[PDB]
C-alpha cells in the first residue's frame, strides 16, 4: 500500500530535482512539470509528448517498453481535462 | 460542525469592486476545492468559479472571466472571490461551497463528488442608489355599502432603498387577513412594496388601523393612520 | 458546454403523491450529479449524491436514479415541509451546471380572488406621482391576469405585479399589481379600472373608481 506511496513520492522528488538542471526554452513551450503522474520536459506548443511509463507503477517491468503522452496545444498550454485536472495518455501504461 | 461562513456582501456601484470572503471551520481546508455559486433574486442557481491547491486550475463562468478572481489563504483557511467591473447581472446572493477530490496513483485519474457543504451566503447589490428612507402612503377602504360587508385596506411602503423593510400593523396586534407583498425594483432604482389587511367592513369607524413600517439602513420607524374616505 | 433540462419548471401534489423530478444531460455524465433542496431564504442543500447515494441524515422518501444522461428524482410521498425548490447539479465537466429548478407547490380547489381597488392618496399627489393600486386576494391557482385601463385605454408597461409565497393556512396567493403615471395623466384622466381575468371566475372581473377619489 504505502510503499507504492512511497515510490511514487520518490518518482516526484527525482523529477523536480531532474528539471531543475535544466536551459531556458528557446521557443514558444509548455513550461515542464510534474503532472502527478510523469516527469515533462518543455515541450514545443502544438506537439505530443512521450515518456517511458513511470516506474513506480508495480507492472513497470511489463510495460518498460510502452509510453505515456501528453498535448501540448498551440497555446503554449497543455492540454487539461473536463474538470481542468492535469491530462494524458496513459493508456499504454494501464493494467 | 463543518462550516462555511460568508462576509463581504452589499451595495457597490456598477464598475467598481468587491472583495468576498468565505471562511471554513470544522476541517482542512487545504485539502478540498472551493466553489462560489451565485443567484440573481428571482432566480436559479448559477456556478461562478472554482480553485484547487496549486492553485493552477482555476476556472471561471464565461460571464466572469477576465472580471472575477478567486483566491484561497491557506493560512487562515480563507476563500476570496475578487469582484471587478461589476455591472448588473452580479447583483444577487453568492454562496460558497466545497468539493472533494480524489487522484488515483495508479490510473492517473481525478475523481470528483460534488458540492457537498455550503455557506449562507452573502448578497451584492450593484446599484448607484443612496440609502433612503420610505414614504408611508395609506390605502383607504371603499364602497360604500351601508353598514358593510368585508374590506381591505393597507399601507405603501414606496421608495426607499436598499433592502429590507419590515411591516407590522397595530404594533403586530393584527395579523389576521394580513399580505405583505414582496417588494419591487422600480426603474428608477427605489425599491416599493404594499403591505394589505381584509377586514369585517363593520368595524370600520369604530377599529383604527396603523402600519408600522421599519426601515433600519435608513434608522427609519414609521407609523401611519389609515381611515376610510368621503367623495 | 453541458445543458441540464429539468422538468418540471413547477409541478402540484398532496401530501401522500409520489412526486418526480426528470433531469436530461445533454451529455453523458456518467453519474457525476446531485439533487439539491433550498428552502426560502436559505442555501441549497444536497440530498442525492452520485446520482442515486442519499445524503446521510435525509429521509427515505428521497431517492436519485439514472446514469449517463437521464436522472431523477424522487419523492416517494411528499411531507408538508418538502414543498420547496429542488435542483440537480452536473460535476462532471466545467463550467458546471444547474437545472433551471422545480418549485413544488401544494394543490387545493380553485379560488376565485376577491379585488380590490385603491385610488392614489392625496399626500402623494402632493408629491406630484400617483400610485393606484390593485390587490388580488386569496385566489387559486397562481396564474393570474391583471390588466390596467384608464378610459378604457388598456395600459403597458406602466405597472408591475408582485405575489405572495402560498399561505400556509389556505394555500392561496394574493397579488398586488401598481399601475404608476404622472399627477398630470392622473388629473386629465376620469375613471380608472382594474380587469381581473382568473380560472375560479368566469367572466372577467372590472373594479372600477373614478376622480374625484371616490
Amino acid at each position: 500500500m504505502d510503499f507504492l506511496f512511497e515510490k511514487w513520492k520518490l518518482y516526484s522528488d527525482q523529477c523536480h530535482h531532474n528539471l531543475s538542471l535544466l536551459p531556458p526554452p528557446t521557443e514558444l513551450v509548455c513550461n515542464r512539470t510534474f503532472d502527478k503522474y510523469s516527469c515533462w520536459p518543455d515541450t514545443p506548443a502544438n506537439t505530443t509528448a512521450n515518456i517511458s511509463c513511470p516506474w513506480y507503477l508495480p507492472w513497470h517491468h511489463k510495460v518498460q517498453h510502452r509510453f505515456v503522452f501528453k498535448r501540448c496545444g498551440p497555446d503554449g498550454q497543455w492540454v487539461r481535462g473536463p474538470r481542468g485536472q492535469p491530462w494524458r495518455d496513459a493508456s499504454q501504461c494501464q493494467m | 460542525q463543518v462550516q462555511l461562513v460568508e462576509s463581504g456582501g452589499g451595495v457597490v456601484q456598477p464598475g467598481r469592486s468587491l472583495r468576498l470572503s468565505c471562511a471554513a471551520s470544522g476541517f482542512t481546508f487545504s485539502s478540498y476545492g472551493m466553489h462560489w455559486v451565485r443567484q440573481a433574486p428571482g432566480k436559479g442557481l448559477e456556478w461562478v468559479a472554482v480553485m484547487w491547491y496549486d492553485g493552477s486550475n482555476k476556472d471561471y463562468v464565461d460571464s466572469v472571466k477576465g472580471r472575477f478572481t478567486i483566491s484561497r489563504d491557506n493560512s487562515k483557511n480563507t476563500l476570496y472571490l475578487q469582484m471587478n467591473r461589476l455591472r448588473a447581472e452580479d447583483t444577487a446572493v453568492y454562496y460558497c461551497a466545497r468539493e472533494k477530490d480524489h487522484y488515483d496513483i495508479l490510473t492517473g485519474y481525478n475523481y470528483y463528488y460534488g458540492l457537498d457543504v455550503w455557506g449562507q451566503g452573502t448578497t451584492v447589490t450593484v446599484s448607484s442608489a443612496s440609502t433612503k428612507g420610505p414614504s408611508v402612503f395609506p390605502l383607504a377602504p371603499s364602497s360604500k355599502s351601508t353598514s358593510g360587508g368585508t374590506a381591505a385596506l393597507g399601507c405603501l411602503v414606496k421608495d426607499y432603498f436598499p433592502e429590507p423593510v419590515t411591516v407590522s400593523w397595530n404594533s403586530g396586534a393584527l395579523t389576521s387577513g394580513v399580505h405583505t407583498f414582496p417588494a419591487v425594483l422600480q426603474s428608477s432604482g427605489l425599491y416599493s412594496l404594499s403591505s394589505v389587511v381584509t377586514v369585517p367592513s363593520s368595524s370600520l369607524g369604530t377599529q383604527t388601523y396603523i402600519c408600522n413600517v421599519n426601515h433600519k439602513p435608513s434608522n427609519t420607524k414609521v407609523d401611519k393612520k389609515v381611515e376610510p374616505k368621503s367623495c | 458546454d453541458i445543458q441540464m433540462t429539468q422538468s418540471p419548471s413547477s409541478l402540484s401534489a398532496s401530501v401522500g403523491d409520489r412526486v418526480t423530478i426528470t433531469c436530461r444531460a445533454s451529455q453523458g455524465i456518467r453519474n457525476d450529479l446531485g439533487w439539491y433542496q433550498q428552502k426560502p431564504g436559505k442555501a441549497p442543500k444536497r440530498l442525492i449524491y452520485a446520482a442515486s447515494s442519499l445524503e446521510s441524515g435525509v429521509p427515505s422518501r428521497f431517492s436519485g436514479s439514472g446514469s449517463g444522461t437521464e436522472f431523477t428524482l424522487t419523492i416517494s410521498s411528499v411531507q408538508p415541509e418538502d414543498f420547496v425548490t429542488y435542483y440537480c447539479l452536473q460535476h462532471n465537466s466545467n463550467p458546471l451546471t444547474f437545472g433551471g429548478g422545480t418549485k413544488v407547490e401544494i394543490k387545493r380547489t380553485v379560488a376565485a380572488p376577491s379585488v380590490f381597488i385603491f385610488p392614489p392618496s392625496d399626500e402623494q399627489l402632493k408629491s406630484g406621482t400617483a400610485s393606484v393600486v390593485c390587490l388580488l386576494n386569496n385566489f387559486y391557482p397562481r396564474e393570474a391576469k391583471v390588466q390596467w385601463k384608464v378610459d378604457n385605454a388598456l395600459q403597458s408597461g406602466n405597472s408591475q405585479e408582485s405575489v405572495t409565497e402560498q399561505d400556509s393556512k389556505d394555500s392561496t396567493y394574493s397579488l398586488s399589481s401598481t399601475l404608476t403615471l404622472s399627477k398630470a395623466d392622473y388629473e386629465k384622466h376620469k375613471v380608472y379600472a382594474c380587469e381581473v381575468t382568473h380560472q375560479g371566475l368566469s367572466s372577467p372581473v372590472t373594479k372600477s373608481f373614478n376622480r374625484g377619489e371616490c
